[PDB]
């Protein structure tokens, strides 16, 4: 009769449009359960062998049981007690989903901060970061078109201050993001034609089971996949389809176990190149037990020049060009071409402003001793 | 009475 | 105070014809012209009695005048389709906000020209009438052909001319309802929502204008954090109508007062439920 | 591309009497796009003599429209107005209450 009574809701206060539900109050057995500013008449009408249990139960959830809620009981000496504390009963369903994005990437190691905006298409006033998980039920904190928030699975809402508890239909599961970091590979080389295809193999002697692949400067995961660590090393291989113009940049993997959630540490950049993205080509060229050195030169104005060999490739050699005879060039010593180098060469050219991005290979230079 | 002509953008 | 008003919204609908274009005007309320294209016959139609009594060559230049907006509309959705890079598929809409305030004396003292693009501010024009704001890049554009015409002295001629002159003609020919003062009729409700609070209501109805000022004061104070206020709702009839709900404790209900503040009012009202 | 969800108000023209005639009034306030159903609802059938402001708008661009109908109040007759409209997932269906 003293002490206020407790009041919560199963299985919980956000609830789906038509999904059921149970209003509890818990003290000694004569309950009485009110809306704040709006009389609820679906209490009147909850049986009375209910009402002395504290158990309102709703069969089907709807937009007219929305609503803050409190509970009082005690009564015929000192009756009443403080009202329990305010249950916001929530229905979803009511507008379309938001999108939720990590900015400015869904990965960070440990014991850091990301920010997590949720967009919408319709101007509302309110927007809500509930964050699932696992059987502890989700906790939510509140805030034209846009929401901040500071930092298992989040998702967010949307709401209309008019109807602080008809909130709108739920986002899509966001999952976000300090082991031994694996290694990054491709074949046969970091520079790939547009129509070409590419693969990357990601491992490392950790034992991991299922790695992943981020480029960096995207939203989400490129590829997935898993394997079998025995005492040493695992590996998978991505795939990327038709490569194109937008595929250029620095990749990076991560791995994890069979049954833990927490991953590696990064893996060191690995540097995707796209050729044939210019019209001007280029021209590999020769000057001369022979100290030789040979040149690659183009016509349109080139910032670096890269030279590659078929076989040892995996170790392209970029210069800074040069301005002579109205044409850009750089000349990459040889020195004694000995029976190791030996081998076929293309050089590339590349622009500052586009850095992942070159330009048609030149014609093989057949370079032998 | 409404302004004679509408702007063109 | 009073003002008058004209607005205009095209909205574009691909594969169901061509983009419909309407046309309002208002005194400070008081919708008294109609134009909809999608009419029978597309015409600038009365909305006022004191408007109808303008003769025919006032409604034929109207309705050619508002043809020659709604061609110049649609033009419009098609050269910000062309500015915004989007689709011949997506519905679009164009809102349009020209009007001219006249104060207490009765000359103008503010007149302005507003464009908005799918509920957005898009281009606007400036209080000193001769220059423009653009909301974006692609406004810039049509803010870069305003001044290559110079527009703003044309406007700035409507908006201190023919607008104020019109407005005063159309404030003597509807002089009894357009100058009219409506006090609310006001009295309080009550209702509770459990034993130990409940809800008192504060109730304006069927006043005239729409402006008015709803308080309530626990003890002569302002109580103006726990107070329910909707926006104020139409009758129908020319008339509008607002309440103020707040919620107090059981007992305590006879400190709080509703301080109602009305133009039509001969002097401020303070109200206390009497069940 | 701003969308705002529609506001409804569901109020009588004079103070609710039963007996005597009044006009039922569904007030639809801040909505954008224009495209928008609105329906007046007597005990969840669908009242056919429904009229209708002219579609005008607000100052910050948002669209607004007035729908009303004769109707005589009862203890027992039941009145709403249901708005369905692109931002809403679900049609709205707002109940009359005399005391609002």
């Amino acid at each position: 009769h003293l002490p206020k009574p407790t009041l919560w809701a199963e299985p919980g206060s956000v609830i789906t449009q038509g999904s059921p539900v149970t209003l509890r109050c818990q003290g000694t057995q004569e309950y009485r359960l009110y809306r704040e500013k709006k009389t609820a008449p679906w209490i009147t009408r909850i049986p009375q062998e209910l009402v002395k249990k504290g158990q309102f139960p709703i069969p089907s959830i709807t937009w007219e049981h929305a609503g803050r809620y409190r509970c009082y009981y005690g009564s015929d000496t000192a009756g009443r007690s403080e009202s329990s504390d305010p249950l916001e009963l929530v229905v979803t369903g009511a507008y379309i989903k938001p999108t939720l994005s990590a900015q400015p990437s869904p990965v960070v190691n440990s014991g850091g901060n990301v920010t997590l905006q949720c967009d919408s298409q319709v101007a509302f006033d309110g927007f809500i970061l509930c964050k699932e998980g696992e059987d502890e039920h989700p906790q939510c904190l509140n805030s034209s078109s846009r929401a901040i928030f500071s930092v298992w699975w989040y998702r967010c809402y949307a709401y209309d201050s008019n109807s602080p508890y008809e909130w709108s239909l739920p986002s899509d599961l966001l999952e976000l993001l300090v082991s031994k970091k694996p290694s990054l590979s491709v074949q046969p080389g970091p520079i790939v034609a547009p129509e070409e295809t590419l693969t990357l193999q990601c491992g490392s002697d950790a034992g991991y089971n299922r790695f992943v692949l981020y480029k960096d400067g995207e939203r989400d995961f490129l590829q997935l996949a898993g394997a079998q660590p025995q005492a040493g090393l695992s590996q998978a291989n991505f795939t990327l389809g038709p490569v194109s113009r937008s595929y250029g940049g620095q990749y990076r993997c991560y791995g994890a176990h069979n049954l833990s959630s927490e991953w590696s540490a990064p893996s060191d950049p690995l540097d995707i190149l796209i050729a044939g993205q210019f019209y001007d080509r280029v021209s590999l060229s020769v000057q001369p037990g022979e100290n030789v050195t040979l040149l690659c030169q183009s016509q349109g104005w080139m910032q670096t020049f890269l030279l590659t060999k078929e076989g040892a490739a995996d170790d392209p050699w970029r210069l800074r060009s040069t301005y002579q005879s109205q044409k850009y060039q750089a000349e990459f010593p040889m020195g004694p071409v000995t029976s190791a180098h030996a081998g076929t060469y293309r050089c590339y050219g590349s622009q500052s402003s586009k850095p992942y991005l070159l330009t048609h290979p030149s014609d093989p230079l057949e370079l032998h001793h | 009475r409404i302004i004679p002509r509408h702007l063109q953008l | 105070s009073h003002s008058m008003r004209y607005f205009s919204a095209a909205v574009s609908r691909p594969g169901r014809g061509e983009p419909r274009f309407i046309a309002m005007g208002y005194v400070d309320d008081t919708q008294f012209v109609r134009f909809d294209s999608d009419s029978a016959s597309p015409r600038m139609e009365p909305r006022a009695p004191w408007v109808e009594q303008e003769g025919p060559e006032y409604w034929e230049e109207e309705t050619r005048n508002t043809k020659a907006h709604a061609q110049t509309d649609r033009m419009n959705l098609q050269t910000l389709r062309g500015y915004y890079n989007q689709s011949e598929a997506s519905s679009h809409t164009l809102q349009w906000m020209i009007g001219c305030d006249l104060g207490s004396d009765g000359r103008l003292i503010r007149g302005y020209e507003r464009y908005a693009y799918d509920g957005k501010d898009y281009l606007a024009l400036n209080e000193d009438l001769r220059s423009w704001t653009a909301a974006d890049t692609a406004a810039q554009i049509s803010k870069r052909k305003c001044e290559a015409a110079n527009v703003a002295e044309q406007r700035r001629a409507y908006l201190e001319g023919t607008c104020v002159e019109w407005l005063h003609r159309y404030l003597e020919n509807g002089k009894e309802m357009l100058q009219r003062a409506d006090p609310p009729k006001t009295h309080v409700t009550h209702h509770p929502v459990f034993d130990y609070e409940a809800t008192l209501r504060c109730w304006a109805l069927g006043f005239y204008p729409a402006e008015i000022i709803l308080t309530w004061q626990r003890d002569g104070e302002d109580q103006t954090q726990d107070v329910e206020l909707v926006e104020t709702r139409p009758a129908g009839d020319g008339t509008f109508q607002k309440w103020a709900a707040v919620v107090v404790p059981s007992g305590e209900e006879q400190r709080y007062t509703c301080h109602v503040q009305h133009e039509g009012l001969p002097e401020p009202l303070m109200l206390r439920w009497k069940q | 591309m701003i969308q705002r969800t529609p506001k409804i108000q569901v109020y009588s023209r004079h103070p609710a009497e039963n007996g005597k005639s009044n006009f039922l009034n569904c007030y639809v306030s801040g909505f954008h796009p224009s495209d928008i159903e609105v329906d007046l609802l007597k005990n969840g059938e669908r009242i056919e003599k429904v009229e209708h402001s002219d579609l005008s708008f607000s100052k910050d661009w948002s669209f607004y429209l007035l729908y009303y109908t004769e109707f005589t109040p009862t203890e027992k007759d039941e009145y709403a107005c249901r708005v369905n409209h692109v931002t809403l997932s679900q049609p709205k269906i707002v109940k009359w209450d005399r005391d609002m």
